[PDB]
């Protein structure tokens, strides 16, 4: 007779989870990228200081 | 955009309760006969201010509880629980009320029974349903509380009666109380409805000696994995949609809505 | 050896009369009867009472 109750528990569980499940991916490939970008512009800024 | 109508969902058609509450629909409502078969549907569509619910006074127990639980149910059986004929010769089931009219003459709940006297006498009660359609069966019933002891003493033949509803998940006594109370629908006194939901191979056991609103007619339930209650103002056509909002549905392949 | 029991449990955040209700009752383990299972926690310096 705590059905309500079972079900919300449930939603939380189900939602902090996802929430933070969504966070730590959406993190991961967005630093990806930044990592991908940062070496390319490590690489062309040591181009351009023996350039210049 | 949706269509702003109401829809049937993958060819199966809703459960309307129209005027009827969820209540209305389990008791019996008179009003409430269309939804008194055997059926399934995809979700219950029930409007959000409906007055056809319990017509005679009382508290419903744990009624939102009743809601979360049929919430996931997809069809009923309603079955004859207990025979108003077969299961009851020592009492007259002819019990009517005035709260409860039924094409203006009076009426009571079409899956209870208002257990009354019988030639001046109310003898014991020891009913007992074991369940054999191996599902879930929600069994329900009330208990009478009267507004003075006259009324008690002309309908049951005893000043102290009680009610005794014994599952194996299920234990509880119930005493009615007289008491001076307020109209509603024109009745003083209230008959509290309760319900238990029977497991598969599990017996229900009635006792009582006075004030019983026995059961008549039962639900065996089946779960569905997707389904639920949408409260909508919106009219029903035919519609074949695969999402379905209150205020409409949805035919398309976006990932987001702000419906 | 009597008709009407009862069972009084008295602490100072506890307060609880307890009834007896004989019934017919399904059977389970053998047993028609049963034995309803209560519990509390006292706090420090409390007084838990029980009257029968
Ligand atoms: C303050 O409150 C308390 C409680 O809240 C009040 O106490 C109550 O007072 C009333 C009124 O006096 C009492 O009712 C009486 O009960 C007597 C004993 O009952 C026995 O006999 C019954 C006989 O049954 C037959 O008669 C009744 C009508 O009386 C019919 O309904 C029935 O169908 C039968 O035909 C048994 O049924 C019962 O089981 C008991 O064994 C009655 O004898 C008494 O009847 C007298 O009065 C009638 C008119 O009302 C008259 O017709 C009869 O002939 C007879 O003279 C009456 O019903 C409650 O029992 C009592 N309750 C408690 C718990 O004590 C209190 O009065 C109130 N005080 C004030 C100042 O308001
Ligand atoms: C609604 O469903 C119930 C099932 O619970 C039907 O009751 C069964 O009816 C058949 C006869 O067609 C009997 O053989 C069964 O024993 C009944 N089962 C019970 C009482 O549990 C009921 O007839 C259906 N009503 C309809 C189709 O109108
Ligand atoms: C159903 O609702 C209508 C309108 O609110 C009301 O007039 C009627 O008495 C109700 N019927 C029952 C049985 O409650």
């Amino acid at each position: 007779l705590e059905k309500r109750m079972e079900n919300l528990n449930k939603k939380v569980d189900d939602g902090f989870l996802d929430i933070w499940t969504y966070n730590a991916e959406l993190l991961v490939l967005l630093e990806n990228e930044r990592t991908l970008d940062f070496h390319d512009s490590n690489v062309k800024n040591l181009y351009e200081k023996v350039k210049n | 955009s949706h269509n702003g109508k109401l829809c049937r969902l993958k060819g199966k058609a809703p459960l309307q309760l129209g005027n009827c509450n969820i209540a209305g629909w389990v008791l019996g409502n008179p009003e409430c006969e269309s939804l008194l078969s055997n059926r399934s549907w995809s979700y219950i569509a029930e409007t959000p201010n409906s007055e056809n619910g319990t017509c005679f006074p009382g508290d419903f127990a744990d009624y939102e509880e009743l809601r979360e639980q049929l919430s996931s149910v997809s069809s009923f059986e309603r079955f004859e629980i207990f025979p108003k004929e077969r299961s009851w010769p020592n009492h007259t089931t002819r019990g009517v009320t005035a709260a409860c009219p039924h094409a203006m003459k009076s009426s009571f709940y079409k899956n209870l029974v208002w257990l009354t006297e019988a030639n001046g006498s109310y003898p014991n009660l020891s009913r007992s349903y074991v369940n054999n359609q191996e599902k879930e069966v929600l069994v329900l019933w009330g208990v009478h509380h009267p507004s003075n002891i006259e009324d008690q003493r002309t309908l049951y033949r005893k000043d102290n009666a009680y009610v005794s509803v014994v599952s194996s998940n299920y234990n509880r006594r119930f005493t009615p109380e007289i008491a001076k109370r307020p109209k509603v629908r024109g009745q003083s006194g209230r008959i509290n409805y309760y319900w238990t939901l029977l497991e598969p191979g599990d017996t229900i056991i009635f006792e009582a000696t006075g004030n019983l609103i026995a059961p008549w007619y039962a639900f065996a339930l089946s779960r569905g994995p997707g389904s639920g209650i949408i409260t909508s103002n919106a009219p029903l056509d035919e519609c074949d949609t695969k999402c379905q909002t209150p205020q409409g549905a949805i035919n398309s392949s976006l990932p987001f809505q702000n419906i």
